């Protein structure tokens, strides 16, 4: 019966969406400042990036 | 979008526009000052068929007045809502009336048809789209029906194209007052008959009758009568401003109503009349208001068309009822007298159910009539008119004015093809 | 009469419906919605 | 893709085809918002909504169909209503103007600056749709509007689109109540008109309708919430083969060709076995025989036509829910057995089953019953003429004293094609006559 | 399997057979909700129910039995009972207009409207069921509405189905008492009609029931619930073989075969031997002999009939409860030693003995005894042509001054079916003593 329960259909699909959340967050940006040691190297040595 | 302009024509009709209009203005709450008290959605919605919009919130009557006397208006101006009424509306003339039909219809008319003309087309193109126009007037009113005949003439060929109403009252069959009042009633009926195409029929003394019955208060005042058939008219006018599975178009209803062309003359029919005490000992049931509703008591507009047979009628029920107790009693009353219809046309019923009551019920309806019962209406007439035409009383008057008698011949030979037309097709 | 009511607090009245609007005649806006945003934002008369 | 578009011409059709989108989003869920709640459904359009309802990437499922009405009063009043936000707003194909019921009015007036309105409307609904199997016609032959403008539109649709099913459903005109004169005039034009063009013209009548209410469903006093409800159901039973699968899969394709035996009459009619009350239902069983019994009652047939009177030709029973080929094929086969439906001798076989797995539900606010296995049964049989020669006889008295023609002549017309409609009818129970004769 | 429908036509029949399913419902235990307690016997209704109830998937035992009346008052307040909820709605088929005892009113004037529905009840009914033995109507021959109805449907089951078995049970009319003078006009017009087509008539008579109350159950002032649950136990006896078994079980057919000698008379007489009040049975015992004198002694029959004045033919006793075929043939050999037992030589043997171990149960608010063993004797004898004697002396008087004749004349009829009547009556008597006579 659960082979009787497999004969059971119910056709199911899936799919997505991303309008909504763009909506949401437009026109909403992160900001952060942040660090890199480049001295390992034997010619540069820092850069500053955001 | 598809609006009605009132026409307001005689001196009754100047005591039925006031009463048919301070109605609707009751019904749809607007205080007698003119500024609207929202409380209706739906009528929130639908005066713009009837009403322009004026400033704060205050609401145009688009309708015409017309007159000769200045009391009569006065009285009218000073009336519960004379300030909602225009005086760019209010044309009338220099003039007395003395009820010569002639006079209005040739003298007074001609330099005031020219005023009337310019006012109605300046609210004509005030509004955008017409269905058409109605007229309360009476037939045998005097300076009404010198008036209307001309104005209905003219609007002909103006706009062919429109709902084209009449509402007039017959005078007392038993007294007429006036005594050429025949004279003026059959110059009428010849253009009318042409240049008409709805004509509602209503009498004072069935009205007298109906107070005797129902009313049973004695001394009624003739507002109360124009109570009752402002009402009536106020029905068939429900239909197109109000919401709910009913066709509105008197067009959607003419051409139902309408078999014939020569087909003019209805009588109305209105539901539930109660009396001293009934309020509170009638249960309100369909088949108590379509027993009231085809009883020859509650019938108004005439005579008792039990001397005759019915051509087509058409019931509009107004309230919360539904398609199925309307069909049993329209089937119920279809074996009830299956012989008085007339074997030309079965199923000659017109149903449209109004699910918004009024103000104050619940359940109500209104019902228009075409049956074999207006016969001795003109055959009375006839008499009337062929022992006054047996010896020219009265006459010297309008040949003074410029009238002769081979008009009267076409007028009541009109009148009688009528009468053969009406007994030819039934008899 | 014994009924239930209409004009919900806008955002409503798509465009379209026939009828009189409260207030309509001062209409500087432009959009259906706009003028019907500040039209039952103006119960202010009593 | 199995898509359709739907058509609802008439404010007679209308709230209709409201209640039946109103039915449609339950059965799917879909909130009056427009939009399922966070579980993922969402898509370009893709899932049991896509044959029906239309939910791009905006998320709100947009109804495949075109509300057409030339009386702005019940349109301005639905947009006012629930889902209106659903509805699309010019597809919500509004009039100023009405027909006043005459067909021609609304077939020759005012129809020609509208078609192409909705002309436009069609195409881009046709460009959208991948396979649009065909079109759902919701209309009346007694319309103040449905007659007259169906009439012209179908005339276009069908000449630039001729290749695709047209399904056609109208009330029909009450046989001994009428609630217009005119009613004969325009139903017998609109019968030869669409005669050469209609696809499969099915029929309803609201007596019988409201004839088994008060038989097995006990309501005295309904109304048109459960009117629109039954056949809304009944639509829904139909289209259930689009919607969820079954034993076997059947589409309206195979029902255009098992069930019209010959061109002109495309006339079958359907009927659901499983109309009982809630509470008849909930102390009483249901199975395959008795409401087979059921479906083949005469009395359970919403057209008062007697079947012993005609004969079958064709009968498709759309078994919906929880059933077996066991006890259905031996039903049926006790069916072959009995006596008194007399089939035609020229079909030996005239039963199309549809098995549909999904069991009918019920609906808040609803007045139906608790359906496990339920049927939708379409038949044809020659006992129909009875309604058309009800017509005929009604329409030659008032043609021979010729009511109301002035006001068709009036406005454009004569009588030729008044007397053209009659022999087509004519023609139609001489028609249905020697195929009756075996 | 072995099951039967049950038919109460009339308010005379109906409150008994209502009382019959209180006590059934008893003995199964079935609970006025319509549901067992947490113990498990439902099903798909195959349990010791299923011959006579219809418990379902859905768990509520639906009766083999349709209730018929004219009057609604009675039926209405059955409606508003107990058991109502188990009971179907349109099974408790009710009426609107009365029969006014007029046996022909009942058969003409409204049972033509009725009895199609009925017949729908019947067939709805028949397909559900499995082998259906045959139908167990309860009604009386004084039928006010009883009478007339029953002859109508009788005929009509007859017509259709001829090949099953009919069982019928009323109230004999009082030999002396008469609350209705054309009750003998209408009882001979039954009688008639259902000589050739009723298969087995069984009859009563108030008068001795209420006779035994007063004389060992020592009720001078019992009720109509005593009534009820008499009869009722009679039914329950004749049906325990349906519901238990025993040493040997034993069938209608056996009983139809076994009883009747030729066809027309099919009038054997029941009889229930441990009657006895309560207090008594505490101290006495009870055994096979003395109960078999008590079923065979006269004045223990509810029937006004002299056996000695008669001849037996056949005689069936049904053991419920605990005996042993030792005893009983014993017993029953002494009887046949016996020599005031005048049996026609016609018959070597004439009795039949079904056995059931299951003992009789009393009933909570009852009056009965506490019984382990208990008979209900079926006989017939030639002792009731007396009964035929009173009712055509009676019958020829007011005949003869055909008192009422406006009455039924003036609704549609004629002496001669009263004419015919009489000599079926009197073809009646001539059998029974040329039968009588060896
Ligand atoms: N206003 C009014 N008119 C009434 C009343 N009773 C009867 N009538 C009649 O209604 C008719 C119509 O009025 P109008 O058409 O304005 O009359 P008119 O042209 O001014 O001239 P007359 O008819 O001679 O009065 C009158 O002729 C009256 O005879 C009433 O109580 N009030
Ligand atoms: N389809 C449908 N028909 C109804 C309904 N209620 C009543 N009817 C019947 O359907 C008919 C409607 O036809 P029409 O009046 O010509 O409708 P229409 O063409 O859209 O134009 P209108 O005159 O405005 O109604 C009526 O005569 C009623 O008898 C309903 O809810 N749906
Ligand atoms: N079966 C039965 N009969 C009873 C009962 N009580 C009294 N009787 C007798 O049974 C007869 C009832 O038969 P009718 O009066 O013809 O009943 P009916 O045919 O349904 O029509 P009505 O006259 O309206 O009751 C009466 O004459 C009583 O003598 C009872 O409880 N059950």
């Amino acid at each position: 019966r659960e082979t009787l329960e497999f004969v059971d259909p119910f056709r199911p699909y899936q799919s997505f969406d991303t309008l909504k959340r763009f909506i949401q967050y437009d026109g909403k940006v992160l900001r952060f400042f942040c660090l890199w040691d480049d001295s390992t190297s034997l010619f540069g040595d820092r850069r500053e990036f955001v | 979008m598809r609006e009605i302009v009132h026409l307001q024509a005689g001196q009754c009709g100047n005591q039925i526009g006031a009463k048919f209009w301070e109605v609707i203005s009751d019904e749809h709450g607007i205080d007698p000052t003119g500024t609207y008290h929202g409380d209706s959605d739906l009528q929130l919605e639908r005066i713009n068929v009837y009403y322009n919009e004026a400033t704060g919130g205050k609401y145009v009557p688009r309708a015409v007045l017309v007159d000769l006397e200045p009391g009569t208006m006065d009285s009218v101006r000073s009336g519960p809502f004379g300030q909602i009424f225009r005086p760019d509306n209010f044309v009338f003339g220099q003039s007395g009336a003395g009820n010569n039909w002639a006079k209005g219809h040739y003298t007074e008319g001609a330099e005031l048809v020219d005023s009337v003309l310019d006012v109605v087309r300046k609210e004509a193109e005030s509004c955008d789209c017409l269905q058409g126009f109605q007229l309360t007037h009476s037939l045998g009113g005097g300076t009404g029906s010198g008036m209307g005949t001309l104005l209905i003439s003219k609007i002909r060929e103006e706009y062919p194209d429109r709902i084209m109403n009449t509402f007039s009252v017959v005078p007392s069959p038993k007294v007429s007052d006036t005594v050429v009042e025949p004279y003026n009633a059959t110059l009428s009926v010849h253009q009318l008959v042409e240049n008409t195409d709805e004509t509602y029929c209503i009498d004072n003394e069935a009205l007298y009758d109906i107070c005797f019955r129902t009313l049973k208060l004695t001394t009624p005042t003739y507002g109360d009568l124009n109570h009752l058939v402002s009402a009536t008219m106020s029905g068939v006018t429900t239909c197109l401003r109000f919401p709910g599975q009913l066709n509105a178009d008197l067009r959607k209803l003419a051409v139902n109503m309408v078999p014939f062309p020569r087909l003019h003359f209805f009588m109305p029919g209105f539901a539930p009349l109660t009396s001293r005490g009934s309020q509170q000992y009638r249960a309100l049931t369909v088949p108590e208001l379509t027993q009231q509703m085809f009883d020859a008591k509650n019938m108004m507009a005439a005579c008792d068309p039990r001397h005759g047979r019915y051509l087509t009628v058409a019931a509009v029920f107004r309230g919360r009822m539904s398609m199925k107790e309307v069909d049993e009693q329209m089937l119920n009353v279809q074996n009830k007298n299956s012989s008085y219809f007339v074997e030309w046309i079965p199923n000659n019923v017109k149903t449209a159910v109004c699910d918004i009551p009024p103000r104050g019920l619940k359940m109500s309806a209104t019902f228009i009539g075409n049956s074999t019962a207006i016969q001795e209406l003109f055959k009375r007439i006839s008499e009337q008119f062929t022992a006054m035409f047996r010896r020219k009383a009265f006459l010297h008057w309008y040949t003074g004015e410029g009238m002769d008698e081979m008009e009267f011949t076409e007028a009541e030979s009109n009148m009688n093809d009528l009468v053969s037309e009406y007994q030819q097709y039934q008899d | 009469t014994q009924k239930h009511n209409l004009f919900t607090p806008e955002p409503h009245y798509i465009p379209g419906y026939a009828g009189f609007y409260p207030q309509l005649r001062y209409q500087v806006g432009n959009t259906y919605g706009r003028t019907t945003a500040q039209l039952l934002t103006d119960p202010s008369v009593q | 893709m199995r898509e359709c578009i739907s058509i609802h011409v008439g404010q007679a059709g209308v709230q209709i085809g409201n209640a039946c989108w109103e039915l449609y989003c339950l059965e799917h869920g879909i909130q009056p918002d427009g939009q399922m709640p966070s579980d993922k459904t969402i898509g370009g359009g893709d899932d049991s909504f896509n044959t029906f309802f239309s939910e791009t990437g905006a998320g709100k499922h947009v109804p495949r169909a075109v509300f057409v009405d030339l009386e702005p009063t019940v349109v301005d009043e639905v947009r006012t209503g629930t889902y209106r936000q659903l509805f699309h707003p010019e597809q919500l194909i509004t009039g100023k103007e009405d027909a006043a019921n005459n067909y021609a009015r609304g077939h020759y007036t005012i129809g020609k600056e509208i078609v192409d309105l909705v002309l436009d409307r069609i195409r881009k609904l046709a460009d959208l749709c991948t396979g649009l199997q065909g079109f759902l016609i919701f209309h009346s032959f007694g319309g103040g509007t449905g007659s007259g403008f169906a009439s012209l539109l179908m005339e276009r649709l069908s000449v630039d689109y001729g290749k695709k099913s047209k399904l056609e459903f109208a009330i029909y005109p009450a046989p001994q109540v009428s609630t217009a004169v005119v009613e004969p005039y325009n139903s017998i034009l609109t019968t030869h008109t669409t005669l050469e063009h209609s696809d499969c013209a099915f029929m309803v009548d609201n007596e019988a309708i409201y004839d088994i209410c008060r038989r097995n469903l006990d309501i005295e006093r309904p109304t048109y919430t459960n009117l629109n409800r039954l056949i809304g159901q009944i639509v829904s039973s139909i289209t259930a083969s689009l919607r969820f699968d079954g034993a076997l899969n059947v589409d309206l394709t195979e029902f255009q060709t098992n069930l019209v035996p010959y061109p002109r009459i495309h006339f079958p009619l359907a009927t659901y076995a499983p109309v009982i009350s809630a509470e008849k239902a909930y102390h009483e069983q249901l199975s395959v025989a008795e409401i087979t019994n059921a479906c083949f009652e005469p009395a359970n047939q919403m057209v008062k036509c007697d079947p012993r009177h005609g004969k079958y030709m064709a009968c498709c029973m759309l078994y919906r829910g929880d059933v077996v080929p066991k006890d259905v094929n031996a039903a049926i086969a006790t069916i072959k057995t009995k006596r008194t439906i007399q089939f035609v001798d020229w079909c030996p076989t005239g039963f199309k089953v549809g098995i549909n797995y999904q069991p009918p539900t019920v609906v808040p606010g609803g007045d139906l019953a608790k359906v496990q296995r339920a049927v939708c049964m379409l038949s044809n049989t020659t006992a129909i003429a009875e309604a058309w020669a009800r017509l005929d006889h009604k329409f030659d008295l008032m043609y021979a004293k010729r009511a109301f023609v002035h006001w068709y002549v009036g406005e454009g017309m004569e009588e030729g094609e008044f007397s053209e409609a009659r022999e087509d009818l004519a023609a139609l129970e001489k028609d249905y006559e020697e195929v009756g004769v075996d």
